[PDB]
């Protein structure tokens, strides 16, 4: 919420984005895949000496296709390929004694949880 | 009953993808700023550090629903200069390349529909200082901790992979999909979608005029109905503003206190007898907090129901042609191009249906010399008189040869056959 | 490890160790204290169980994907676009693991591509002639017949094509001859 003052330090590369004012970081002009996250289309690197870079991130290679209107292309050969896919099927199976974490071996405190059985069950 | 003309219908499907992300400062929130306040709060960090965890699970859950909705393919392709397409016309779902955004007609509608609580994220603490806090309500968010984070993506590179999306389709049909984008005509394309639904390459290579001529039509109705429909959309920005604005709310309860003010506790009561008092506080607006997490957990749920289903329907309608029914949309799927919304998407299903049916008699096989011949891939029909073989979805009639049916068994099995001629169309050339 | 963490706050109590407020204190005294440790440490076991609902939801979630990849990806060949894999799919192999599946998806990839000028019919002798299941390609100077998918030129022959009206309406119509092969046979 700070339009480049309200900072701890002021330092150097001083840079402005819509995600808010950044400080210590040096802005580059390339366009590379996103290594951190920082916000409205900005990510940071720690790159090459070494040092803090943020940049705009790419969103991928740009090819034109070749389109006429009496104009086909045809594969001549092809590839067979094998691809993974991980899938999470089940967790872990937990159960509660509630009187043996709320009271541990106190009497006191489990005749007065006898108030809350329900709870528990 | 068959029939005989078609219809090109375009309808539009409107999907979540995302919601708003949200930080909270737990003392910011419970003790403003009180130092007093802080040092009782200290005994309970464990709970505000796990209410922020489940936060920022949600957080970077949004922006995975993002690019698995509208990141698919990494090649940004480009649409081509010439707009030969056969006579279809797609000036109106192709971005403008003289607005800043460069987005198309319709998403500039779209984005027109749909009124965001807070435009830009950069409010200022001299932009609200005096009066206009308490007045404007995000500036009492604020004061209270409570933030909202912008998204990964900004408007402009979804923008830019929609229009991706819709050049690799409308160039290269479905092979863009499956590996390289191979060109093709646009017309050969929808005769091969013609095909998949069950209808000849003919009828569309004849009637291609009046099938250009209804899907501009249809284009059209779209567009002037837009200008004229997002409440999927609108709801959920409703919802995290009521949300947080009930958070501000809540911040007048006693929970059984004196009061549910802490300055005012804090003159007229000593640290032992206010202590009290300040923990009934605490106890209140943590709970608060909670409540609040665990709403939005539910919320973020469902929307990472309807973001996978909006990525199916992006591989499945666009990236091919479905033959599952009522997917991508009412009749049978031609194709489909996406389009963003704020928080969403909207499908542009285009679909054939079948127009004006007219009735005939029709028999299981025909009966020539104690043989029964069966239509190879299609159904025997009558006018009244005369006998002849069609296709099921179409109405173009035809003379019964041997190159046209398959003999199978003698003619009395089969309940109701019928008696008949079936040309042969060798004899004449061998005399 | 995090509930068991939370035994070391006092919501508000002298300590959050029963046995030391069970010593120092009497039982009617000790009460107020006790009830607000036993309030606080029910308030974490809901807590906890809450977040368990809602992460055993979504795990219901991805185990019912994938008992539907299981049933039409090992059980079948699918059709539908990425379901089983990037590229036209042709079978999958499942592998157990720790708490979970992998797939193993074999599919088709086509790979070296050629440009060709194509044609929507062919007009032989005032009628118009379409592929039966291929499309009509020209490598320059001659017209063959072949499959959308893989490259395997052929003649176009009339068991090879059918005849649909004649060549006045259809755009972008070429000629050429068609074989029809019976009349050397006939000959
Ligand atoms: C930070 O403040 C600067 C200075 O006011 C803003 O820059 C102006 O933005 C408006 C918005 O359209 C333009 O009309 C002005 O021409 C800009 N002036 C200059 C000197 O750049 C800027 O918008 C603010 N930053 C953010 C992220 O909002
Ligand atoms: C089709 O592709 C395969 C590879 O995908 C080609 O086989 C390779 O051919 C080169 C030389 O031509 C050899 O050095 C490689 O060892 C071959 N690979 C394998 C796995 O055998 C094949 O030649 C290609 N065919 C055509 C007609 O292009
Ligand atoms: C098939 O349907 C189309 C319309 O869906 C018909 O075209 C219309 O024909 C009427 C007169 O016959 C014209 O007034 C309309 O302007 C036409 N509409 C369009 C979009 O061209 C067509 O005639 C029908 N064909 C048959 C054989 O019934
Ligand atoms: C494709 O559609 C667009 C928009 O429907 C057509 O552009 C319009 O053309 C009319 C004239 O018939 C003008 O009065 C409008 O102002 C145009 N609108 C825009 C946004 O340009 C366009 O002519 C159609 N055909 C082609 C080949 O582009
Ligand atoms: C059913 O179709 C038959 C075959 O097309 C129709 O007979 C044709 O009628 C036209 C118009 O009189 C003639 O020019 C053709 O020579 C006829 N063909 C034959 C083989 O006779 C017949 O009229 C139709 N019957 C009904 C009731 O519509
Ligand atoms: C279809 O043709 C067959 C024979 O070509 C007919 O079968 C004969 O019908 C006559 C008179 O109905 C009987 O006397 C014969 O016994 C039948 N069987 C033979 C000749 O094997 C059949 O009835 C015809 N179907 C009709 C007219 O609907
Ligand atoms: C297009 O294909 C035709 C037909 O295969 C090619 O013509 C053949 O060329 C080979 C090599 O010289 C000859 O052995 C054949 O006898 C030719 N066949 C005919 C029917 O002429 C032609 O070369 C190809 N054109 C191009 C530009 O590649
Ligand atoms: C394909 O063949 C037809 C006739 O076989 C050609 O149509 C004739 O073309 C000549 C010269 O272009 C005209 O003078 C005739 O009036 C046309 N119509 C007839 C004879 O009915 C057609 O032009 C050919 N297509 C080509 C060469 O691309
Ligand atoms: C980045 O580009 C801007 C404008 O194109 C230019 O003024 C600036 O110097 C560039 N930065 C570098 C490091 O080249
Ligand atoms: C088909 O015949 C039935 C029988 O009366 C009639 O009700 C129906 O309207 C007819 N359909 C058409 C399209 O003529
Ligand atoms: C159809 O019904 C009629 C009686 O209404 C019957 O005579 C005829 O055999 C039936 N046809 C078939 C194929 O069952
Ligand atoms: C097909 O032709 C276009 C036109 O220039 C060309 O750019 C493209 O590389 C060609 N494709 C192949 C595989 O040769
Ligand atoms: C393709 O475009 C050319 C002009 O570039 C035109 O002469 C030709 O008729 C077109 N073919 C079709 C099938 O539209």
């Amino acid at each position: 919420d700070v339009n480049c003052w309200r900072v701890y330090s002021t330092g150097s590369n001083v840079f402005q984005t819509r995600a808010g004012c950044l400080i210590g970081a040096e802005h580059v002009n390339n366009s590379y895949e996103c290594d951190i996250p920082i916000g409205a289309g900005i990510c940071a690197s720690y790159q090459t000496s070494q040092s803090i870079i943020a940049y705009t991130m790419s969103l991928g290679a740009e090819n034109s296709v070749a389109y006429s209107n009496n104009s086909i292309a045809i594969p001549t050969n092809f590839t067979i390929s094998v691809t993974t896919e991980i899938l999470p099927v089940s967790m872990t199976k937990t159960s509660v004694d509630c009187t043996m974490y709320i009271c541990g071996d106190s009497t006191e405190c489990s005749n007065l949880l006898l108030q809350y059985g329900s709870f528990c069950t | 009953a068959i029939p005989t003309n078609f219809t090109i219908s375009v309808t539009t499907e409107i999907l979540p993808v995302s919601m708003t992300k949200t930080s909270v400062d737990c003392t910011m929130y419970i003790c403003g700023d009180s130092t007093e306040c802080s040092n009782l709060l200290l005994q309970y960090g464990s709970f505000c550090t796990q209410l922020n965890r489940a936060l920022t699970g949600i957080a970077v859950e949004q922006d995975k629903n993002t690019q698995e909705v509208f990141a698919q393919v990494k090649q940004i392709y480009k649409t081509p200069p010439i707009k030969d397409f056969g006579g279809f016309n797609f000036s109106q779902i192709l971005p403008d390349p003289s607005k800043p955004s460069k987005r198309s007609f319709i998403e500039d509608l779209l984005f027109n529909k749909v009124t965001l609580a807070d435009a830009g994220f950069i409010k200022q603490y001299g932009d609200c200082l005096g009066d206009i806090a308490a007045r404007d309500l995000i500036c009492a968010q604020k004061f209270n901790g409570l933030t909202v984070l912008p998204p990964l993506l900004t408007d402009e590179m979804i923008a830019q992979y929609t229009s991706a999306l819709l050049a690799g389709t409308i160039t290269s049909g479905w092979t863009f999909g499956a590996g390289a984008a191979l060109q093709i005509p646009f017309a050969m394309q929808m005769a091969y979608r013609f095909n998949g639904i069950g209808v000849t390459q003919n009828v569309l290579y004849e009637n291609q005029k009046l099938i250009a001529n209804q899907f501009n039509s249809a284009i059209g109705k779209i567009q002037d109905s837009l200008s004229s429909a997002l409440g999927k959309l609108q709801d959920v920005v409703n919802q995290n503003a009521q949300a947080l604005n009930t958070l501000v709310k809540q911040l007048s309860s006693n929970f059984g206190a004196i009061s549910s003010v802490l300055n005012d506790i804090l003159s007229r009561l000593d640290p032992p007898e206010a202590e009290v008092q300040i923990d009934r506080l605490i106890t209140g607006r943590l709970q608060s907090l909670q409540t609040y997490v665990t709403q939005q957990l539910i919320r973020a749920a469902e929307i990472r129901a309807s973001a996978n289903l909006a990525a199916t329907k992006m591989s499945e309608c666009v990236l091919g042609q479905s033959k599952r029914v009522d997917f991508c949309g009412k009749g049978y799927h031609l194709m489909s191009f996406p389009q963003s919304a704020p928080h969403g998407v909207v499908f542009l299903h285009v679909t054939y249906v079948p127009a004006q049916e007219k009735n005939f008699t029709t028999a299981p096989a025909i009966c020539h010399d104690g043989k029964a011949h069966f239509p190879r891939e299609g159904v025997f029909v009558s006018n009244g008189t005369h006998w002849f073989v069609t296709q099921r979805n179409f109405y173009e009639p035809q003379i019964i040869t041997t190159d046209n049916t398959f003999v199978s068994g003698n003619c009395d099995v089969v309940i109701g056959i019928v008696n008949n001629t079936v040309y042969d169309p060798l004899q004449p050339e061998l005399d």
